[PDB]
């Protein structure tokens, strides 16, 4: 049957080994879209606090709202004695389960190069981690956002940053545009079809390395993705020893064994237990 | 109805429309500081005082005033960030203070001077305050009996506990609880001595935080460590304390002396670490059975720096698994690369190390985090090499690897050495950030 037997599930985009035509005929849980989001900056920030450089940082989270999964974040470094300060900037509004707390600051507004200088300004010299999950698409939208990520970056000169990545379609291109240098993590419980990603880098400290993505990239992004979506995530990881072999849950599992707890687990397994139900509990997903 | 109540209660006035709709989801922990026994905590805070501090120029009914005054002051706060910090620190105290320092009631649990001599003025090779200490280091000294598992001790005393000959003002520690440890000291210390302390956190240090006065007279430092790291930290027992291993205390001495300022701090006066070197190194002779013989055979593992890209190459081969170690200079560059890895999995152990380690297609990937001593033109100096050894050391010992016969040989090679001269050194990388700080008679905190 359609099952299969991997080392390790896909990581980054460059990981991926395979690609197919993609075909324009082609998600199926509750809050899935805030697991995604959970998952990936629970990953990313785990990865920043591993390397000593979530300590005593302020998150700017650009395009947060809703964010209800942040609480969750924050709850969680909060107990691991993690010292954060939060900052949660939206055109709209986030989710109530935010509001009064100390270490987390909710701005409800719109965000231009003349806003961004103000807050850095008022940061400094706090040292930045940039989420952004931005938005407005079409590819004249995304090239504005991105374009519009570039200035956040290179105002707010974050330590490091977690950008949304999705490559405007080859048969829907304009012309070729500059994205930060850094590792394309991919989202496990992404919608069925979706080639968006999650774009990790740790600046050093002079350019953001810009590098030139072109039409004939985005047609790589677009086949790989589809092998990726059609092939890969429709399989049943048979040597996963796991409650769910779904290959998701498999991909799932090798980024919560990354993250840190204050209790203990005999096993790595163990841990992955714990702290999936912890998640479902509180996505409230069965 | 249950919300309102408990808010209005809190604040001893109906909550604004504002104030409400802020402290709302904040009720549950209002609830426990309205609930919570003031009588009972101003007696452990005075048993705490009579105990630690008796000599504390103070009579009952002023710590009685404060305390309660304390409880009391979001009855006169109506800045809602104000709010915020007193609601936060007043369920540290509820929450906390009787386990951390509540406890603290009624108390339950040599001729190689030589040889140290020797190896220190070898490397002596280079061109040249609170009153409320003594109190808390008593304290500390109690603490560290009644808490094994969330504290255990390093440096001075630690030694000092293994041989009384030992100088020793500051208690060092290493926390699972740092954050609030410290502020229900700063708490107790306040409410003892009526005026204002401040503790601020350093950035370019990991997980660190100290309390100072009112005049900026350090009291008491502090690292905070998660529990995965408190485990694999190599400690011994002794007098119902936990104190960090010798044998790794003495691999962060020579990781130290790669630091300019260390140096400089040595030739000063020499003397000082004379003491510790020699208690650290009976230690190892004694309980691993190391022997001090000019068994110098192939020390420094050899190391090479690129200049360029801040990158010391170190030669391991002859005593690990792993070919070399890459020795970045830059963390942010070495965390940059690890992630151009793909590597999800490096083993970092905070500020006991100051560093992670990665372990690649057989190659070992670190940072070094000390200045970098140089003899001549692009070449490490020896003190340095043998920092760089130490350093790679730290990692076998938390990882209960391979570790005696280098440390044998790394410190056999310290002996009948000449001094050499520092051509130069590289500069530490930048460690950006803000000095936080948490005042508590502003109701302040920023980070």
């Amino acid at each position: 049957m359609d099952v299969v037997s991997l080392d390790k599930p896909f990581m980054y985009f460059e990981e991926i080994d395979n690609e197919l035509d993609y075909e324009p005929e082609s998600k199926k849980l509750p809050y899935q879209g805030q697991l995604k989001l959970l998952l990936g900056e629970l990953f990313f920030l785990s990865k920043l606090q591993r390397h000593g450089i979530l300590d005593g940082a302020t998150v700017v989270y650009i395009g947060s709202a809703p964010g209800t999964h942040i609480r969750y974040l924050r709850d969680h470094f909060y107990n691991l004695g993690v010292i954060i300060k939060w900052m949660l900037i939206d055109g709209r509004h986030h989710d109530p389960i935010l509001n009064g707390l100390r270490d987390v600051t909710l701005v409800t507004r719109f965000v231009d190069e003349e806003y961004l200088r103000s807050i850095k300004k008022q940061l400094h010299p706090s040292k930045i981690i940039l989420i952004s999950d931005v938005a407005s698409p079409s590819t004249a939208d995304l090239l504005s956002n991105y374009a519009l990520q570039n200035v956040m970056i290179s105002i707010l000169n974050p330590v490091a940053s977690s950008l949304k990545w999705r490559c405007p379609f080859p048969d829907q291109w304009i012309k070729d545009f500059y994205i930060p240098h850094g590792n394309k993590m991919l989202q496990p419980f992404a919608p069925s079809y979706s080639a968006e990603m999650r774009l990790l880098s740790i600046y050093t400290g002079e350019n953001m390395r810009l590098t030139r993505v072109t039409k004939s990239d985005a047609v790589n992004y677009e086949k790989k993705m589809y092998y990726l979506n059609k092939i890969v995530r429709n399989k049943v990881v048979v040597n996963f020893d796991y409650p769910n072999q779904e290959y998701d849950y498999f991909h799932m599992y090798f980024m919560l064994r990354t993250v840190y707890c204050n209790k203990t687990f005999p096993t790595t397994k163990a841990k992955v237990l714990f702290l999936q139900q912890s998640i479902f509990r509180f996505l409230n997903i069965p | 109805n249950i919300t309102l109540k408990i808010i209005e209660t809190y604040l001893g006035r109906v909550p604004s429309v504002n104030e409400y709709h802020m402290l709302k989801s904040q009720a549950r922990n209002i609830q426990k500081i309205t609930v919570f026994n003031k009588d009972i905590f101003v007696s452990l805070v005075k048993k705490n005082k009579k105990r630690f501090f008796s000599d504390v120029n103070t009579s009952a009914s002023e710590i009685k005033d404060r305390i309660l005054s304390y409880f009391s002051k979001q009855t006169q706060t109506y800045n809602i960030g104000k709010l915020f910090t007193i609601i936060e620190l007043q369920s540290v105290l509820v929450t906390t203070y009787t386990d951390i320092l509540g406890v603290l009631t009624i108390k339950a649990p040599t001729s190689m001077e030589e040889l140290a001599r020797d190896m220190l003025n070898s490397m002596n090779v280079a061109v040249i305050v609170s009153s409320l200490v003594k109190n808390v280091n008593k304290l500390m000294e109690e603490y560290l009996r009644r808490h094994n598992k969330s504290c255990i001790c390093y440096g001075s005393y630690s030694l000092y506990l293994i041989n009384p000959n030992i100088r020793y003002g500051d208690i060092d520690i290493l926390q699972t609880n740092s954050r609030t440890f410290l502020i229900d000291l700063a708490f107790l210390i306040k409410f003892i001595t009526g005026n204002n302390i401040i503790l601020s956190k350093i950035p370019y240090l990991r997980n660190y935080m100290v309390i100072k006065d009112e005049n900026d007279n350090h009291i008491i430092d502090s690292f905070n460590i998660r529990q995965d790291t408190m485990n694999v930290v190599p400690k011994i027992f002794i007098d119902n304390i936990y104190i960090v291993d010798p044998t790794f205390q003495l691999l962060n001495m020579i990781k130290m002396f790669s630091q300019i300022d260390r140096l400089e701090d040595l030739s000063k006066d020499p003397e000082k670490f004379n003491a510790r070197m020699a208690t650290m190194l009976e230690y190892v002779r004694y309980t691993h059975g190391i022997v001090f013989d000019g068994k110098r055979n192939n020390m420094p593992m050899k190391c090479i720096i690129d200049e360029n890209n801040r990158i010391v190459t170190v030669t391991t081969k002859d005593y690990f698994s792993f070919k070399k170690c890459l020795v970045y200079l830059d963390e942010n560059v070495l965390s940059s690369d690890i992630l151009d890895l793909n590597a999800d999995t490096s083993c970092d152990f905070e500020s006991v190390t100051n560093s992670v380690y990665l372990i690649h297609d057989n190659i070992m990937y670190t940072y070094f985090s000390n200045t970098i001593l140089l003899s001549d033109k692009g070449k490490v100096h020896e003190i340095s090499a043998r920092g760089l050894c130490a350093h790679i050391l730290l990692y076998q010992m938390l990882t209960s690897g391979e570790y005696k016969q280098c440390l044998s040989d790394l410190l056999n090679s310290m002996m009948n050495r000449d001094k050499i001269p520092i051509y130069s050194h590289t500069e530490r990388d930048k460690k950006p950030g803000r000095h936080g700080f948490i005042n508590i008679e502003k109701d302040i905190i920023v980070f």
